[PDB]
């Protein structure tokens, strides 16, 4: 009974500007996950840094599933995540050999 | 920059 709510990376309704704030100046396979701009099919926006770029990448949500690119696989975003933080996104497209190594957490370091 | 990124080349 995992929560997107609950993961570190997950930033809710903060829009792309606000994602460049806090991706700005990090390394690569830094990332967070966004709302999309739209609601359409709630999807969700992946953004990943690399070479000094933030690169977007839209997880389509279709039939209780999620995924970068037909089929959709994934039965959560935490799933999928968790997915690529170990199998690069060469996966999705071949000149993105990117990883998910470094979350941006929301949460106060308490 | 902030670039979508496609399936294709």
């Amino acid at each position: 009974n995992m929560s997107l709510q609950d993961a570190e990376w997950y930033w809710g309704d903060i829009s792309r500007e606000e994602v460049n704030e806090k991706l700005r100046d990090t390394a690569d396979g830094t990332f967070l996950v966004r709302d999309a701009s739209t609601k359409m099919h709630g999807d969700y926006t992946l953004t990943l840094r690399k070479g000094g770029n933030n690169k977007l990448i839209k997880i389509f949500h279709r039939d209780g599933k999620y995924g970068f690119s037909d089929p959709l696989t994934f039965s959560s975003v935490v799933e999928l995540i968790n997915h690529y933080r170990n199998e690069s996104l060469a996966q999705y497209n071949p000149k993105l050999d990117v990883k998910l190594l470094y979350p941006v957490s929301k949460y106060q370091q308490d | 920059k902030d670039s979508y990124v496609g399936d294709e080349a």
